[PDB]
């Protein structure tokens, strides 16, 4: 379906949105939201993926923007693909 | 034929005097019970399913002050919107991320649904322990 095959397609505006869309629940059941945040995860690789947006660890900010500035300092640490060419 | 949770009832309770620390117990023991606060607000109302009932009782913790306050903006708007706020790394199971509602006494057995004294908060891992793997 209309899926990425990673994070290694968006560019980090479109990351942004699918975070901020998670962190308004900007939708209409639960039972998306569980499928999103998902997709997160599996995509960007990260072993904690769903609970960084939900029980933020003190010392990070937790808001969609700072959560993908987490997300870029992540994936640049551990030599990771990184995003699209942004 | 569809097991009597989804269906239209009376909702009945007392509820238990909680902390705002409660939603870290729901993998103690057998969950964390559903609040005294939640509970007076639900007192002999009519609700079409229990998830209709879930819907209210996770938004009554957003308007009580005590109850979402651990919660962050994520969790919190979930909750004003009805919905279950969600589980620390060591809890969620893979699937199942979000808080569940779960009972004392199998409804096969006579469980009370509808009772809140029987529902209990749980984790993914908790409702996964009693239920045996479903």
């Amino acid at each position: 379906m209309e899926l990425k095959h990673s994070i290694s397609d968006y560019t980090e505006a479109e990351f942004l949105q699918l975070v901020t869309t998670i962190c308004n629940a900007d939708t209409s059941s639960e039972e998306e939201l569980v499928k999103l945040v998902t997709h997160f995860e599996e995509m960007t690789e990260h072993p904690s993926g769903s609970d960084l947006i939900y029980y933020p660890k003190e010392g990070d900010d937790d808001s969609p923007s700072g959560i993908v500035n987490t997300v870029k300092q992540w994936r640049a640490a551990n030599g990771k693909s990184g995003f699209k060419q942004g | 034929m569809e097991s009597k949770r989804n269906k239209p009832g009376k909702a009945t309770g007392k509820g238990k005097p909680v902390g705002d620390k409660w939603l870290d117990d729901a993998g103690k023991d057998s969950g964390a019970p559903i609040p005294d606060r939640i509970a007076d607000k639900l007192r002999d109302k009519e609700f079409k399913s229990f998830d209709d009932f879930r819907k209210a009782v996770w938004e009554e913790v957003s308007k009580d002050p005590e109850l979402s306050k651990n919660l962050n903006p994520s969790n919190k708007s979930s909750v004003s919107k009805g919905y279950s706020p969600f589980t620390p790394k060591n809890q969620q199971v893979g699937g199942r991320k979000v808080y569940e509602l779960h009972h004392d006494k199998p409804i096969s057995q006579g469980g009370e649904v509808y009772d809140m004294d029987n529902i209990r908060v749980t984790t993914p891992k908790r409702h996964i322990d009693i239920h045996r793997g479903k």
